[PDB]
């Protein structure tokens, strides 16, 4: 349906928004330089890629001839890399040095760090060193998924000439099965280079119960569940606040934010914890004791010694593509997180004093004219 | 704004002045307790002026100043956590302050919140131009030096055409026309020298430095009356920061050579002073600009020639670099006055952990060597302590983010097993150890293994700080053939041992990571040993931390139990609370019960089964009524001073919480619609502000149940104090 803001659930109506939404448009490589004496080890590391290459297609069964067909697995690339002219040869050799350009343009310092260093087969069973005995460093391995992402945009690039092919997109929206294959080269020049001893360093939605519903007297509680971890923000804020503004920027706000749990009230405050996803926030405003207590699943973490300036509204607040289910009353929809510290402290669902669904507001992406005020970042306006 | 940083400027020239004594260190508390009232930008534009400054303060009254500027800069650290560069130039002064070697070592504490500043960051003057005329040019430049004096009469022309000025036999500023005004190739080469002097010069203070000058790559609004320029673009050049530096430095030179000079032309006349007559750190980039697009400008002009221009936060890690080279200062110091500046930099070292990447581990390597030259002096001494102190820190910089240093760590080892013979202060560096290994809980091995055999020597063995270190340490078939053995332990339920095999509980607790039960199980008889043991020193207190750590291990049959315990320890406080009542016609020893009551309620926390107690409608109830009979006994009084002396040697309410929950399972949620029974036991509660006479005024469901709520209100009416 489009966008949205809500869309219902078994537990009640889960709250949503504002979702997210491109053709591929690979970076060169080509003007990058991979000089000579990196060309030396490019040429060691297409010779070890040609022969790791080589044993990706015997296991496969391919065998040597002067066929090209691929059913009766015969292949002219798998005679001797020195035996390939630079073309048949440019296929383990050009991806190599493209690989090298790829990645002095991720930065790395791939420089000479250290010197470089089995089933029979049909005319060509060439074998170099153990490659794998060396544990890949993860960032090496996310530059190597770099490495795959450029590479396949790139052969995109050259396949742009000839509606589309489904390989024809980007590497970040495509299946993560088609990726097991570019992942696997990249895993190949990463173990080549690590086993060469190469070293490689590189509109926001709101949520605000109805005015009408602002507490202003006694002790007050609320729930919100969260179906996605996230930039989740839950807890109280005054009425009259701004939604232009980012929530809990303001004193206006009282929010507990999801991921990190950095509650603000006007700046960061960090506290409490990361909460996995499906936990409940809970948020327990406290009058007389002027102090908002927060909890997650009944296990309790907030802010203190405030005042009631013009009461006080439930608020919530989501994240791009994060999605939670609020909560308002109805015992029969309490659960974990009232059952516990609820009762015990006295703090009231707002369904205890209703019987319509709480209706509520959010900011719409949409903008709108809306008079100047004379107050405001002073765009003054003066009529005469 | 500019004019509280001229007044603050202004102010800080009395105080250089006072750099009438104690007055004048007045006016210096003046510009302190200012600096401290406080927009905090423009603030630090003013302490930027001070902050150069801050680079004359190193004179002893100017690095109180300095000092108290310093803590103007804490409190900018507060606040903050282009300027802190020169922050980070005044990092470079407190180094400098480092080289100078009482008060000053404070000075250098201030400079160690200056340290923290740059872990934020990381988050009369005396003109001395260089001889230029000396210096000779090579001729090769002067067909660049052509173009551009000749450029300088585009410009010096073009700014004049901006006003439609034109050429004109007679001098008249009103004319809009001047005799200037005509073509550079008419000039004689001696009159094109009044154009290229400047810039010769300016290559001469480019020669005198030896910066670089060599060819290299190619180099190449209505129109109005007179000559017509239409000058290049030098402006679009863009200089890189080093390039910059250089354009800064020749603006730098026009800021002497005319400096020096300026100074002579009114010392000759016997006149005053100029403004321009000022330190140039001091200067605000506005006034270096005058200069420094005439500088720029050259350099951009040599780049469009091509000509080569050299000289000929990320920092802060490289300061890192600097302290493992005082580190190894250090070790030149533990080699044996320039030792005590090092003892100075401890204050510093601490500063440092506060302040916290794989370059990082050359710091904890620098950690490490700090390690070497600390183990010398285990084998003025508090500033040992204070190393302890950074040893503590030495987690810290371990956290932060070669295999000699775990080789290290055997050695230390070794020395336990010298113990068994039989000092403590080395053990204190295994204290830190275990530090490191809780640092390393969050995260060769055989060197791990080493250590194995330290633990042999302490199964084999004022002892239990070295067994502390074993419960951080802990963090495996061969584990698991003793393992077995320590329920065997368990099965002991000698007080001494206890002190070694707790840690042990701990031990398999890191290990837990189904299993867990029988590990539960060792928690639960822990938990069995614990509850006649605390019936009898201060040794179970340091158990107590292991109990925390026991209910991280962590049941509710064991609660039975524990809740007789809780009962035992309130039957016989039954007769402590009558032992004060007793002295009406001591309490102190019950403070340490209550400490064993203070791990319960970590083990309540492990209960915290809470949860599952909504579900029991079970027993815990008059349980928790022992914890508020022992409230009462808080609130009676005696046993309350009693834990100031518990204090001295060094909650309620989440028991309570159950408690009201007696009101009540169906029936409580219809007390949420009575906006059932809860409704009228809150009328109960105010029969608890005057036992079973309150009752009558309303049953063995009910009125046993009410008591337990009027007991609270009496909890609560202890808690009303406050």
């Amino acid at each position: 349906p489009i966008k949205e803001y809500r869309r219902e659930g078994p537990r009640g109506p889960h709250l949503v928004g504002p979702s997210r939404c491109f053709v591929p448009c690979p970076v060169d490589t080509v003007q990058i330089v991979l000089p000579p004496h990196l060309e030396r080890i490019r040429e060691k590391l297409a010779e070890n890629i040609h022969e790791l290459w080589a044993l990706t297609r015997i296991e496969q069964g391919w065998t040597y001839g002067p066929v090209r067909d691929d059913n009766k697995r015969l292949h002219p690339c798998l005679v001797n890399f020195h035996s390939l002219p630079e073309p048949e040869r440019n296929y383990n050799l050009q991806m190599s040095g493209e690989t090298l350009k790829t990645l002095l343009a991720l930065g790395c310092h791939v420089g000479m760090a250290d010197e470089k260093a089995y089933m029979m087969s049909n005319g060509y069973k060439p074998a170099p060193l153990d490659l794998s005995h060396v544990r890949l460093t993860p960032a090496q391995t996310t530059l190597v998924d770099r490495l795959a992402e450029n590479g396949h945009n790139v052969w995109a690039r050259d396949r742009v000439a000839q509606r589309r092919n489904p390989r024809l997109v980007p590497y970040r929206l495509l299946d993560e099965a088609t990726k097991r294959s570019n992942r696997d080269s990249l895993c190949q020049a990463v173990r080549t280079l690590l086993g060469y001893g190469y070293n490689i360093e590189p509109r926001v939605r709101i949520f605000r119960a109805e005015k009408s519903y602002t507490v202003q007297s006694g002790r007050w509680y609320f729930e919100f569940e969260a179906v996605t971890t996230g930039e989740m923000r839950v807890g109280w804020a005054r009425p009259e606040l701004r939604p232009d503004v980012e929530l809990g920027a303001d004193e206006l706000a009282y929010v507990f934010n999801g991921h990190r749990g950095q509650r603000w009230h006007l700046g960061s405050e960090p506290f409490g914890r990361p909460w996995q996803s499906g936990d409940v926030v809970g948020c327990m405003i406290d009058l007389t004791e002027n102090t908002i207590i927060f909890t997650l699943n009944g296990e309790v973490l907030a802010f203190r010694e405030i005042e009631i300036g013009d009461g006080f509204l439930p608020v919530c607040s989501l994240g791009p593509g994060q999605v939670g289910h609020l909560n308002l009353g109805q015992d029969v929809s309490s659960l974990r997180f009232f059952a516990i510290c609820g009762l015990q402290e006295g703090f009231e669902p707002f369904a205890i004093n209703m019987q319509r669904p709480v209706t509520t507001w959010f900011s719409k992406s949409l903008p709108q004219f809306e008079p100047v005020p004379p107050e405001h970042p002073h765009y003054e306006v003066a009529r005469m | 704004l500019f004019a509280g940083t001229e007044h603050r400027a202004i102010m800080v020239d009395s105080m250089l002045h006072t750099v009438r004594g104690r007055s004048l260190t007045k006016a210096q508390r003046d510009v302190i307790e200012d600096c401290l009232m406080a927009r905090p930008s423009m603030l630090q534009h003013l302490l930027r002026r001070l902050v150069f400054d801050v680079p004359i303060l190193n004179k002893m009254p100017l690095k109180l100043l300095t000092n108290h500027y310093e803590r103007c800069w804490k409190y900018y650290c507060l606040p903050t956590g282009t300027s802190e560069e020169e922050l980070h130039l005044t990092r470079k002064l407190f180094w400098g302050i480092f080289d100078s070697l009482y008060d000053q070592e404070l000075y250098r504490m201030a400079m160690p919140c200056l340290c923290a500043i740059a872990g934020a960051l990381p988050p009369n003057f005396d003109p001395r131009p260089v001889e230029t005329l000396n210096v000779i040019i090579p001729e090769k430049l002067d067909s660049f030096i052509n173009k551009f004096a000749e450029y300088t009469h585009e410009k010096w022309a073009f700014d004049k055409i901006q006003n439609n000025w034109s050429y004109g036999e007679n001098v008249d500023e009103e004319l809009k026309t001047h005799p200037m005004l005509r073509p550079y190739k008419t000039f004689s080469e001696k009159d094109k020298e009044i154009y290229r002097w400047p810039i010769k010069e300016s290559l001469k203070a480019m020669i005198a430095w030896e910066w670089t000058i060599e060819k290299a790559r190619e180099g190449e609004y209505d129109p109005r009356e007179g000559y017509n320029p239409q000058p290049p673009d030098l402006s679009g050049v863009t200089l890189s920061r080093e390039l910059q530096a250089m354009a800064e430095q020749l603006a730098e030179n026009y800021h002497n050579t005319w400096g020096r000079k300026k100074k002579q032309e009114l010392e000759a006349k016997g006149g005053g002073t100029h403004p321009l007559l000022v330190p140039y750190d001091t200067l605000t980039a506005k006034e270096k600009a005058r200069d420094r697009e005439k500088a720029q400008e050259l350099l951009k002009f040599l780049q469009m020639n091509g000509y080569a221009v050299t000289r000929g936060y990320f920092l802060s890690t490289p300061a890192k670099v600097l302290g493992s080279g005082g580190h190894a200062s250090n070790k030149e110091k533990e080699m044996i006055f320039c030792k005590l500046a090092a003892l100075v930099r401890h204050r510093v070292s601490l500063f440092g952990t506060d302040a916290p990447l794989h370059i990082l581990a050359r710091s904890l390597d620098a950690r490490t060597v700090m390690k070497s030259g600390p183990e010398i002096v285990k084998a003025f001494f508090e500033s040992a302590s204070e190393d302890i102190e950074k040893m503590v820190e030495n987690l810290r910089l371990g956290k932060v983010s070669t295999t000699v240093a775990l080789l290290p760590v055997l050695t230390t080892l070794f020395q336990h097993i010298a113990q068994h013979q039989f000092l403590d202060d080395v053990q204190v560096s295994c204290y830190r150890t275990l530090c490191s290994i809780y640092s390393l809980g969050t995260t060769v091995e055989k060197l791990r293994p080493a250590l194995g055999e330290c633990l042999a020597r302490l199964a084999a063995a004022a002892f239990l700080e070295p067994q502390l270190n074993e419960y951080n340490a802990c963090s495996t078939l061969p584990m698991l053939c003793s393992y077995l053995p320590r329920w065997w332990e368990r099965g002991p339920e000698p007080a001494l041992p206890a002190g070694a095999p707790p840690p042990c509980t701990a031990v398999t607790s890191d290990h837990l990571n189904g299993n867990i039960l029988r590990i539960i199980v060792n928690n639960l008889g822990i938990d069995e040993a614990t509850w006649m043991k605390r019936l009898a020193v201060s040794r179970a207190r340091p158990e107590l931390l292991h109990s925390h750590f026991i209910p991280t291990i962590g049941k509710r049959a064991g609660k039975v139990v524990a809740e007789e315990e809780q009962l035992r320890l309130e039957a016989k406080a039954e007769a402590e609370e009558g032992e004060l009542l007793v002295r009406d016609e001591c309490r102190d020893l019950y403070a340490l019960y209550p400490l064993l009551i203070r791990y319960v309620d970590n083990n309540r926390a492990h209960w915290l089964p809470n949860a599952n107690a909504e579900e029991l409608f079970m027993v815990g109830e008059i349980f928790i009524y022992w914890s508020k009979s022992h409230n009462f006994k808080r609130e009676e009084n005696f046993v309350v001073q009693n834990e100031i002396n518990n204090m001295s040697f060094l909650m309620a309410k989440a028991g309570d919480a159950q408690s009201g929950g007696s009101d009540q399972t169906k029936k409580k949620r219809r007390g949420d619609r009575y906006s059932t029974l809860k409704k009228m036991l809150p009328i109960g509660l105010n029969m608890c502000a005057p036992k079973t006479r309150y009752a009558l005024k309303d049953v063995r469901e009910f009125l046993q149940n009410n008591l337990h709520l009027q007991g609270k209100v009496e909890g609560s009416p202890s808690l009303r104090w406050q």
